[PDB]
RNA sequence: AUCGUAGCCAAUGAGGUUUAUCCGAGGCGCGAU
């Protein structure tokens, strides 16, 4: 009671959310004033940092390319003369010093929210695996701190059943799917195994939020059984 | 060798077990009982519970503990039996069973067992 | 798919198009049609 702390790190984890929203309209935003200069990058560099780091290596010099050490820390040595080569057969031209501002203020923002998210992560897996450890391995932090604020806490959440639970941050996309259908670990397997699968994680994550409720297995036993059994079950689904 | 968690409170004495056993066995052939943790907080939650029978060697015992909990709130009898096993053969269910709920039903003809275990239930609780 | 199901999984939840913060005992394999 009083300022409880799961509260603050539902609100931390919430920020990445926030800061991946920023960071891909910043990615959209980039590729897009960087399209005038060299259009076909984006096509050979699909990775949202990989390319921001490309863009803010070469800038207006495309000729940057040759035997770039710096380059060889971001691209495939390989992927790197594909765009050497696609560099010289060009089409796009040369920007101005204020279209080159503005794109290189945007990639340093972006890469400085790029470890921001990851240092706020940092937080919420520490403080999760205090609060919920056992939840906290099987969905991740991120996912267990969501279903842990729609419900109100562990306690509230440990007195759910499994079936809605399931539910938890439920919402035109797909129906009777809530945050843990959208988990990591859900969203790994084939689509025709995710509803099945979801299913199975939300049973043992009740099972786990009830042993967290009252503070038992804290080096997280229990949790990693469950993973277990979950990874088995898993395995025998697929081939 | 190994017996009994003190947290499985309170546990019937081989008497009561087995006449909770049998009350479970005809709630069931009654269509009166509903079988697993889940759906006993479902029973809670919503007041349609004539009491609560769990199992002392569910393991980890935690994951029913939300149950006593829930009674406490809604002034609900529960007990404990020592065999999950025992349960679900009570519970007509080839697996075992935790958490079982036995449900209110108007005219049961099973009102005057019901009540008579209530009453076994209550006098353990104090 | 249906019937038979002496092996496997399953109320610590089967399997969920309907009613999904809602439902609650089946599914797999096997044999036959
Ligand atoms: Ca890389
Ligand atoms: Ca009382």
């Amino acid at each position: 009671e009083a300022a409880p702390e799961y509260r603050v790190i539902v609100d931390a984890n919430n920020l990445t959310v926030e800061i991946e929203n920023e960071l891909n309209i910043i990615h959209k935003f980039i590729r897009d004033k960087y399209s005038k200069r060299f259009p076909e990058l984006e096509s050979l560099v699909p990775n949202a940092l990989d390319y921001i780091r490309t863009v803010k290596e070469l800038g207006n010099s495309l000729d940057k390319c040759k035997n770039n050490e710096n380059l060889q820390q971001i691209l495939t040595n390989a992927t790197i003369m594909v765009v050497s080569v696609t560099a010289s057969t060009t089409q796009g031209q040369q920007l101005s010093e204020e279209e080159l501002e503005r794109l290189e203020e945007a990639c340093d923002m972006a890469l400085e929210l790029n470890a921001s998210k990851h240092r706020i992560y940092e937080y919420v897996e520490s403080r999760m695996s205090f609060i919920a450890p056992n939840l906290s391995i099987i969905i991740g932090a991120s996912t267990a701190a969501k279903i842990m604020g729609v419900a109100g806490g562990l306690t509230n959440l440990s007195k759910m059943p499994a079936c809605n639970i399931m539910l938890l941050g439920a919402q035109s996309v797909l129906p009777h799917t809530g945050y843990i259908y959208h988990s990591d670990i859900v969203q790994s397997l084939p689509p025709d195994l995710r509803r099945k699968a979801a299913r199975l994680v939300a049973a043992k994550c009740t099972l786990a939020a009830r042993v967290d409720s009252f503070h038992e297995s804290t080096e997280g036993k229990v949790g990693y059984e469950l993973k277990d059994e979950i990874e088995r079950k898993f395995d025998k689904w697929q081939e | 060798e190994a017996d009994v968690n003190p947290k499985a409170y309170p546990l019937a004495d081989a008497h009561l077990t087995k006449k909770l056993l049998d009350l479970v066995q005809q709630s069931c052939n009654y269509k009166q009982l509903r079988k697993g943790a889940n759906e006993a907080t479902k029973t809670l939650n919503r007041g349609i519970s004539e009491f609560i029978v769990m199992a002392a060697d569910a393991e980890p015992l935690e994951i029913i503990l939300h149950l006593p909990l829930l009674c406490e709130d809604k002034n609900v009898p529960y007990v404990f039996v020592r065999s999950k096993q025992a349960l679900g053969r009570a519970c007509g269910v080839s697996r075992p069973v935790i958490a079982c709920s036995v449900t209110i039903k108007e005219g049961s003809q099973l009102k005057q067992q019901i009540q008579s275990i209530q009453q076994s239930i209550e006098r353990l609780l104090v």
